């Protein structure tokens, strides 16, 4: 019966000279700190016990109290930076990363668990968790011929806390542990487990969220067919981190976005512009802006693709911030496009939803707004046909909207929608 | 993802 003991009980048991009660009372501990309501880890720290635990770690004559001191530190590990903190405090890292070599799978899989808390608190405490040489045994957790052979909840453990060392920035991990890990993470992203590719897809995500070194260093492994592939799949916690891993490559260079568009990608974004998952059909746009900031022959990807018509309709109806993304991507394409592209552009019903827009709330949508109309503008000049241009802006109220707009606080948006009412409305 | 969890 070791449920429901009293902090007092436990620590009686722990400090008594009696190896059988004190694995009695660890259980205990265990079994308060593994409740949903409210469990009580600042009166176990209060109570001095983590040291206690940590000591536990080491009695390799007793595997079930390693088991038991090593659920009890995951859990207080699980909580604030403080509570980590004082996990870390008491000497738990180089105990636990010891522990992974253990020959008993659920005291190893603990282990691997309550680092990946630990990491997953921040920069500071995952770079110190590197420098005691987790890594190593981790990687080598998973040196197996077949991953099938390990217990799917065992895979998963070691996955994510594989991505909690991949994780965070300022600064970003070590280039050194990247290059050690990025090979298992590129086994683990073939594995049929959806939790295990969900995990891995977020590791490759942090590994991305970063300069176009870091994105290089990635995609130099070949990984981005096979999160094209993940970007197409059906479960959505694998969509999520497989499109934010594809947006932040494409932030990259023109080439690793080349890359991307090799790999097919393109062919997936009518159902991610159309996704009933609002954040899906966000970074599916920004995504997209991204793309379409590229080179003319890569917007004319995009044109091929049909994909156009597909922002048309998202800048028409979204979520606002969706909408933004929609805007970004339309002026990106007008910066960077051929004539023949914006007229393109025009033609597939850019400008009455583009003018619907300017009577939104937001500063920076206005300006991008603006701004996007003002390419046009220069492509119709380019061929002549502004007063064309003037007259569809005209008819759908974009008129008004921009004349009211020369009457804006912010100064970049009167005086440039200034500029368009004497350029082209006089 | 969670940066941490609990073992429950």
């Amino acid at each position: 019966g070791t449920v429901n003991w009293s902090v007092e009980d436990i620590v009686k048991g722990i400090n008594s000279n009696n190896l059988e009660s004190q694995l009695q009372a660890t259980q205990a501990a265990r079994k308060l700190l593994s409740r949903e309501k409210q469990p009580p880890i600042d009166n176990i720290i209060r109570a001095g016990l983590i040291p206690k635990f940590v000591s536990f770690l080491g009695k390799t004559d007793c595997s079930p109290i390693q088991f038991e001191s090593a659920w009890a530190l995951t859990n207080i590990a699980s909580g604030t930076s403080e509570q980590t903190k004082a996990v870390v405090d008491g000497g738990a890292i180089p105990a636990f990363i010891s522990l992974l070599a253990s020959p008993h799978a659920h005291i190893s899989e603990q282990a691997v668990w309550a680092l990946g808390n630990i990491a997953g608190d921040g920069s500071a405490f995952r770079d110190l968790v590197i420098k005691h040489g987790a890594i190593d045994p981790l990687l080598a957790l998973l040196a197996v011929p077949d991953l099938s052979t390990l217990a799917c909840g065992y895979l998963r453990n070691l996955t994510w806390t594989l991505s909690n060392l991949c994780r965070n920035k300022n600064p970003a991990p070590p280039l050194d542990a990247v290059e050690q890990i990025l090979p298992t993470l590129v086994r683990l992203l073939h594995h049929n487990d959806p939790e295990v590719l969900a995990d891995s897809c977020w590791a490759i995500s942090y590994l991305t969220d970063g300069p176009n070194e870091r994105i290089e260093m990635v995609v130099k492994k070949g990984v981005v067919p096979q999160l094209v592939k993940l970007l197409g799949a059906t479960e959505l916690p694998i969509v999520t981190p497989a499109l934010r891993a594809i947006g932040n490559i494409v932030t990259g260079t023109d080439e690793q976005t080349q890359k991307v568009i090799d790999a097919g990608a393109l062919a997936v974004f009518p159902s991610l512009l159309t996704n009933p998952k609002t954040n899906i059909q966000k970074e599916a746009t920004w995504t997209m802006s991204n793309i379409t900031a590229g080179r003319q022959d890569q917007i004319q990807q995009v044109v091929n693709h049909g994909l156009v018509p597909f922002l048309v309709g998202v800048l028409s109806k979204a979520d606002f911030k969706t909408q933004k993304e929609a805007a970004w991507a339309i002026t990106n394409y007008t910066s960077g496009g051929t004539v023949e592209q914006i007229v393109y552009l025009v033609h597939c019903g850019i400008i009455e939803p583009l003018m619907n827009l300017l009577s939104a709330k937001d500063t920076k949508i206005i300006q991008v707004i603006l701004d996007a109309i003002s390419n046009i503008f220069q492509a119709a000049e380019k061929l002549g046909e502004t007063e064309k241009l003037s007259i569809m802006i005209e008819e759908c109220g974009g008129l008004d909207k921009i004349e009211a707009l020369q009457r804006h606080e912010n100064e970049s948006v009167y005086k440039a929608s200034l500029n368009l009412i004497e350029k082209y409305f006089s | 993802p969670p940066t941490k969890k609990a073992r429950v």
